[PDB]
């Protein structure tokens, strides 16, 4: 049937081999195979071990070039003869890779059949120069108001989701990948990004509910999804965020707008680790090898926006760094603290507090800051920074709880209920058209009035009410993106008017 | 400079050998000489096989090498010279393994091209000849080097033929055609 | 295969052999050197070539002689699989160490099995409640999930999953394997006994559990290869039989940790805290082993042993990777004596969702989790100063928080013995309703002593009857 | 569906183990002695080709 | 295998050549390598502990490691001037400096 | 000479290993170009470990190279190039133009490393070099020629304090200047390149009165490591042969020290404290002294380092901190209380700071400033649980002003007509130094705490409480 076809296929496939390097296994265990020979041999190189197991060759040496399996030593064993591929590590990359889950070497995990490819690339490439390269003017809404107003993510931009272990982590980032629903349904093609979202390290299980997850929403028909599972080789599981990159490099080339949400580097510095004091590398700073700064950061430096010559091109990065124990001098922290543009810190105290999404705004910085940040949302979020800080520090003498001044307790006030304006349900992004009126009700101050208990209720009214009446005023924000006096106006009057609801 | 270092730990000890014979000029000599005091030393079975191990001091070390002198007067003085290395060094246990070493420098000097044609059984001479034909008119002998044929048995290696030499080899082996066939037709 | 090969070395219980022939085993094939302590199961670790392989030793390697005579098995070691599994205790090999002779032997497996695929994934979705207050209220366990427990071992470790075994197993039936990694030789056979005498075990008759055991006692080499086994066992059960299984696993750190012991020996450049570079890679594959396939769910239950309690530690943290739901148990918490011991700010389950178990129970849960984490914040300020030196707003949350704390301890029929209290199991209906009150202060105006080591909200009004007099 | 498709694979897996009795039938004939003949000419013609 | 002197093919070469030593690498000796600012010189027998030994590249040093088969020479210059096999008198003075 | 062949032995990572050929010897710290399908590739040679195997250190990406392969010798340090044409372009660490303005016209090329002066030709004059912002200008004077140094936590406007220097002090400066970037972003690249075209230093058909030597940390962390020794080499050729005075800058130095770590870990050298480099102390005071202010020229010198999770007890910002003249804090606290500066004011002290040096009133009007602020900090914590009305009430008047001085300090950034779009403030130093004292004597205790904020000198001061009062 079916097999007949396989069977012929196969029968298709002959044709010797000249072998013009060879070498012999001989050093072989912890599943990093050392071969003495392959004096013809590219550094990266891919080579094909005689037993079906492919591995890449990192380390040369004037003996036996070590050559880490992608594959389990237990189909490999002593004096194999091995093949050198000839071509350096190399991914199908096209648009086919939308909706379909594919593992390290672009074979779909998913089974939708083989993957739709447009070209291959290459692991390693150059990172945008700096003229090819041009500043960020493009907004990018995660559908967060709290990520959104305090960190705005532009095109290009890296930023560090960092904080304490799978606190709803990995949830963070979905979020944005969910709002990117709104803008890639619509036909807008500059403002398409097509979104990658990238797993190392993570059992087959959790992947397999964030993929039926995005199912749910329907973003899958927009998501590609590269997953290297915990199963799979810690050689495969280095690789993996490389292979990504070059998969985004596909639409970043074409000039299409995307997003890459690297989720968890720190495994990746894990299995660098592995894999490097199995090349018997001289142990690194806290045994992570000394060269993983250079590792993550060449990764890192490949999502830009591209110059408007290089037809405006840009892949974004969202990197996500689990601190352990929320250590943040830690040297794999460190290291990604210093290569990012942004912390994104998420603080498990505040989600213990009930502030889900948690983001200690302290420790969350956008160091690109509101040059992608929607006019409109910028004017209407002016002061809610001041207000934040002016809360930050007066919550700070309030657990004291000395008898504090009506000034104090203004902040006290209004800052408890930005609090809770801030936070958002889980799985469910809002529209940032209709977040701009929340925090214009917030900074103008009319929900400092209303209590606190009360809040959440009133935030759902309003949205209804300003869907029964100022809708005409909602399609303006969306429309016009930048708050006229008009629209300041016509705002200020439907705050006013739904302070008593 | 040697034919192609090959070979670090002993063989910085070959090369050496090797070069300093080259100074010598007489490689073929020292090689000679030393196959056949190699061969005294593997074929004296007692302390020639038991005193290849060292546990004994460097005086012993050294009388052990003056007995080894009076087994040949003919050794040339450059290999006399190799003993008191090894002696010094207090390394008994690669000398065999130098000899080795020696010996593949000394045949890349001479130059003969080396191989093996592995098959899950014996070659009919026939197919020996014609491989060795094969061989020789193929790019891989450069007219300076002439092969081995060494037929290896490995029925592991099911069926099929692989042959070896230079860093270049054509496996036509069953073995690695079926694997491949059930490998696919497992996909 | 019969290959013949000398001991070249015994450094330590990782003994190296040196084959003569040309035929050389593959990497996870198995030796048997037979010695006057019978065979003694060996595995091919690495191949360091010249026709010498270096294999971890399953046994204890205590008298072997170099240049001893080692003949191969071939191939990763096969332990009996079936349905003639349930009524056994196995050791590492698979010898029936309860000592009802040779079992019937159907399908042998090899131990080392590939762990099932990405398309073979099926995500569950089930409610397991365990009639546990505290899991219900904070993280409800589901069928075929990953559970995880965290702290001292077997200092009330053990009891919990103890509980977990006499609320779970009975509800469930079918097959379920008891897999044992170093555990107290002593408590074993406690455990055997009890299984007898609850009837899960049933000697005369057929046993729907089967156990693997090994003791702390085992080498260390021994004791990496017991979770292995125990696995395959599983795994006949998920895929073979087809039927809902159960696996406890008690402790994975007993895995790590004997994984670090070899991995010095073995010759690998120490990583940090010392664990062996495969570390990651060795704890993945066997915690993808662990799965429910569309072939089969499995619940597992699995239990750390937290070295110093301290969850920086790389071990544990890469043990809270791979579960799917934990229940971290804090000393601290056991200190303020509350039995069960789980700390109630450091649990998670993704089955914890306002859509998984609605948003009555969610609203119930996120108030708790808010009054206590005031109360976590207080404790500074506690302590430096009285708590009438708190706000009177906060000096009732305070006092509601006390409460709460004392509620959530549940009396366990398990530890009847050692509460001395008979264990009482609260229906995950009656838990939502018992909290909503207490949060709506309802039955807030009795002694927090009413509230500890107690069931239910109906027990604790009755409790104050009982205090009142 | 469910079914149909699993029946697939079972075939293919089924027809697998034919492969493997099919394996051992061509290496216990004098195919055994005669493709190794046709092999060793086939190196022949492609060695000398080089 | 070990580190000596006969490691190094050119040192061990002029041995198998049945080229002697002769006072020139007792007295005298002849870097071996160079890396770190610490040459490490085949030679040099009389060496006194901490004596201070002048290259051929001008360079001061003082042999903080004596060694069997090297002397551990820590340069008192820049790297950059240094280079292997260079001869390396014996000041053969332990470090004074003038006091008045 | 004779090209000496070298065949690569190990590509282990940036550490490539030639065998050089034998009876021809290569030598430390030399140059290796190796032929490559891309450029050539530059090896540092940076030791031998004989037979002539040398360990060389790369400065470009060592993938798909092929074990063995015919290694050229260029000798001597990477040379680049040096000229007043190297003024107006973009320039890699292999010394090649990357911003593609065509190839360099090389008067002479001169080698990455160079010997550090001697302390004969080392003679430095105090002078005072003006910031023109008030609470640099004030409270850390900084001086000519000096060696800055901005200690400041992750680009915390770390980039943008050296913008609004560069904004400032370049453009008034008559000397040349020279931007190298040791390992630092695209991004932040990109906007540097456009920014100095649009602020003109940078005209590309007109003249421009920088250089730039962008290093970036997508390159290997051996070519990191020696981005500072060629933008050092080329403000020598300034000072020296062009004999006119530079304003150095160099930006993240952390960068510079951790580049170094991670190529000593490649070397083989056993890792000192905090993995540092066991030559760290060295390979900085390399770079520190080779900065100099000679009889020659004179360079000022402003460092930006990144201080790793804001602990100066680290040993890389403890090590480079005593090598900096003139030390600046930048402060996350006082980032936070939204000054920008976010200079930490009583952390912040210079080498010219002395009466004498700045004058009698420059230092008593700021020793007060000092006293006062660190008044305030001592009694932060019991305003804190006591409150501020058990202080003295002397105290409270100290506390009012030291609230009214804290907001004095912000200035508005030239550079952050971005940022905050708000005008920026060049004040006088003496019209500072009147200011300060006004506000110190209590001339303006008539005067609210947010007419304080973001105000240039007294006038602003003034003028702000006019608009407020309103």
């Amino acid at each position: 049937e079916v097999s007949s076809i396989l069977e012929e296929r196969i029968k298709g496939v002959s044709d010797e081999a000249n072998l013009n390097e060879t070498g012999r296994v001989l050093a072989v265990g912890d599943g990093i195979a050392r071969v003495f020979g392959l004096n013809n041999i590219q550094a990266e190189e891919l080579v094909e071990f005689s037993s079906g197991v492919k591995g890449m060759a990192l380390n040369l040496e004037p003996g036996q070039v070590g050559i880490v399996l992608f594959g389990s030593d237990r189909l490999v064993k002593e004096g194999e003869l091995v093949k050198r591929t000839g071509n350096i590590v190399d991914v199908p990359v096209g648009p086919g890779l939308l909706g379909r889950v594919v593992d390290a070497l672009g074979n779909p995990i998913d089974g939708k059949g083989p993957i739709d490819a447009a070209g291959r690339s290459r692991a390693q490439v150059k990172a945008p120069g700096i003229l090819p390269r041009r500043s960020v003017h493009e907004p990018v809404q995660t559908g967060l108001k709290a990520v959104d107003a305090l960190v705005p993510i532009g095109r290009g931009q890296r930023e560090l989701i960092i904080g304490d272990r799978q606190t709803g982590k990995t949830a963070v980032a979905l979020d944005t990948i969910l709002n990117q629903k709104r803008w890639n349904n619509g036909s807008d093609e500059s403002k398409k990004l097509y979104c990658v979202y990238v797993a190392v390290g993570q059992k087959r299980s959790t992947v397999a509910q964030l993929v039926q997850t995005l199912e749910q929403h329907d973003a899958m028909k927009y998501s590609i999804i590269v997953a290297a599972t915990a199963s799979e080789a810690a050689p495969l599981q280095y690789l993996a965020p490389f292979t990504a990159a070059s998969i985004g490099e596909w639409f970043r080339d074409n000039g299409k707008h995307a997003l890459i949400v690297y989720d968890d580097l720190s495994k990746q510095a894990v299995a660098y680790r592995q894999l490097s004091l199995l090349l018997r590398r001289p142990p690194g700073r806290e045994a992570y090898p000394g060269d993983v700064f250079y590792l993550h950061s060449r990764l890192l430096e490949r999502a830009a926006k591209l110059s408007e010559k290089e037809g405006s091109g840009s892949l974004t990065a969202l990197p996500v760094i689990e601190t352990q124990g929320g250590d943040v001098s830690a040297y794999i922290p460190t290291n990604v603290i210093s290569i990012t543009d942004g912390q994104i810190f998420l603080e498990a105290e505040l989600f213990y507090k009930g502030i889900r999404p948690a983001i200690n705004v302290g420790l969350s910085v956008s160091r690109v800051g509101s040059a992608a940040q929607v006019k409109a949302l910028k004017q209407v979020a002016g002061s809610l920074k001041l207000f934040l800080a002016q809360y930050r520090e007066v919550a700070a003498f309030a657990q004291f709880g000395s008898d504090l001044d009506a000034s104090t307790k203004q902040t006290l006030v209004r800052g408890e209920r930005l609090t809770q304006l801030l936070k958002q349900n889980q799985y469910s992004p809002l529209a940032t058209e209709e977040q701009v009126p929340l925090i214009y009700a917030g900074v103008n101050g009319h929900l400092d009035g209303i209590e606190l208990s009360r809040i959440g209720e009133f935030e759902s009214s309003f949205l209804s009410y300003l869907k029964s009446n100022h809708n005409e005023l909602l399609t303006e924000i969306r429309e016009k993106g930048e708050l006229s006096k008009e629209l300041l106006a016509s705002l200020k009057s439907a705050t006013e008017s739904f302070v008593a609801t | 400079p040697p034919p192609v270092r090959l070979f670090g730990v002993e063989g910085t000890y070959a090369t050496a050998l090797y070069q300093a014979a080259a100074k010598n000029s007489s490689i073929d000599a020292a090689f000679q000489s030393l196959q056949k005091v190699e061969s005294t030393v593997k074929k004296n079975p007692k302390l020639g096989h038991l005193l290849l191990n060292p546990a004994l001091s460097l005086k012993d070390r050294n009388s052990v090498i003056d007995a080894i002198v009076e087994t040949h007067k003919n050794l040339d003085g450059y290999v006399v010279n190799l003993l008191k290395v090894l002696s010094e060094n207090n390394r008994l246990g690669c000398f065999e393994k130098i000899a080795s070493d020696f010996g593949v420098l000394n045949d890349a000097h001479n130059g003969l091209l080396k191989g093996t044609v592995t098959s899950a059984e014996p070659l009919d001479p026939k197919s020996f000849k014609r491989i060795e034909k094969a061989l020789s008119a193929s790019k891989l002998v450069g007219q300076g080097k002439s092969l081995k044929l060494e037929n290896v048995v490995k029925p592991e290696i099911k069926g099929g033929l692989i042959v070896e030499l230079g860093d270049k080899t054509v496996d036509l082996s069953i073995s690695t055609k079926i694997q491949k066939l059930n490998k696919v037709l497992e996909d | 295969t019969p290959i013949t090969g000398k001991v070249t070395a015994v450094i330590g219980a990782i003994v190296d052999v040196h084959f003569e022939q040309s035929e050389l085993p593959a990497i996870l094939n198995a030796l048997e050197i037979k010695t006057p302590q019978g065979k003694l199961v060996l595995e091919v670790a690495q191949h360091l070539g010249e026709n010498t392989v270096r294999t971890i030793a399953m046994d204890g390697t205590e008298g072997l002689v170099r240049g001893e005579k080692v003949l191969d098995t071939g191939g990763p070691i096969s332990v009996p699989v079936g349905r003639e599994t349930l009524g056994r205790i196995i050791n590492v090999i698979g010898e029936p160490i309860d000592e009802r002779g040779p079992i019937k032997s159907k399908l042998r497996k090899p131990i080392h099995a590939d762990p099932p695929s990405f398309a073979e994934q099926s995500t569950s979705a089930e409610i397991l409640e365990t009639g546990i207050k505290v899991v219900d209220l904070l993280a409800p366990y589901a069928r075929g999930g990953k559970i995880g427990l965290f702290g001292g071992a077997g200092v009330g470790k053990t009891v919990f999953i103890q509980e977990l075994i006499n609320n779970i197993a009975k509800a469930h039936g079918g097959f379920s394997v008891f897999t044992g990694v170093g555990e107290r030789t002593r408590e074993g056979n406690d455990l055997y006994r009890e299984m007898k005498e609850t009837g899960v075990i049933n000697l005369e008759g057929e046993s729907k559990v089967a156990l693997v055991f090994g003791q702390m006692n085992e080498p260390p080499g021994a004791r990496a290869r017991v979770a292995l086994t125990g696995l395959t066992i599983a795994e006949y059960f998920r895929d073979e039989e087809g039927q809902d299984v159960l696996l406890f696993i008690d402790n994975i750190f007993r895995f790590t940790q004997a994984g670090s012991e070899v991995s010095a020996l073995l010759g690998r450049i120490p990583s940090a805290v010392g664990y062996q570079p495969t570390l990651a890679t060795d704890m993945g594959l066997l915690q993808e082993r662990i799965t429910t396939t569309k072939k089969g769910s499995v619940t597992s239950v699995q239990a750390v042993y937290v070295p110093a309690d301290d969850l920086t530690d790389p071990a544990p943290a890469t043990t809270f990777a791979h579960l799917d739901a934990t229940t971290v148990l804090s000393r601290g918490i056991s200190e303020l004596g509350i039995y069960p011991a789980v700390d109630p700010l450091d649990s998670k389950s993704r089955l914890l969702d306002a859509a998984v178990v609605g948003q009555e129970h969610y609203d119930v849960a996120s108030k708790v989790q808010e009054t206590l984490q005031t109360y976590k914040s207080l404790q500074d300020i506690i302590a430096i100063l009285g708590m009438d030196e708190l706000s009177e707003q906060d000096k009732l949350t305070v006092e509601r928080a006390r409460k709460i704390q004392r509620f959530l301890s549940q009396p366990f029929a398990v530890a009847e013995v050692f509460t001395g209290i008979p264990g009482k199991l609260v229906r995950l209906k009656d838990t939502v309703a018992s909290f909503k009150a207490v949060l709506e202060g309802k039955y807030d105006n009795i002694p927090e002593h009413a509230f500890y080591m107690v069931g239910g909200i109906e027990d604790v009004v009755a409790k104050a009857e009982k205090l009142a007099a | 569906v469910r079914y149909e498709a699993s029946l697939r694979q079972l075939e293919q897996r089924q027809l697998a183990k034919s492969v493997i009795s099919r394996v051992q039938s061509e290496l216990g004939n004098p195919k055994f002695q005669e493709k190794v003949l046709q092999q060793s000419i086939s190196e022949i013609e492609q060695l000398l080709s080089k | 295998t070990k580190a000596q002197p006969t490691e190094v093919s050119s040192i061990l070469e002029e041995r198998i050549k049945g080229v002697s030593d002769e006072a020139n690498l007792n007295e005298t000796g002849r870097v071996l390598a160079v890396g770190d600012g610490i040459a490490r010189v085949f030679g040099l027998n009389n060496i006194q502990a901490e004596e201070l030994v002048e290259f051929s590249s001008g360079v001061k040093g003082m042999a903080l490691n004596l060694e069997p088969g090297q002397v551990g020479i820590v340069l008192f210059g820049s790297d950059r001037l240094v280079k292997e096999g260079e001869l390396v008198k014996r000041t053969g003075n332990i470090v004074d400096v003038p006091v008045g």
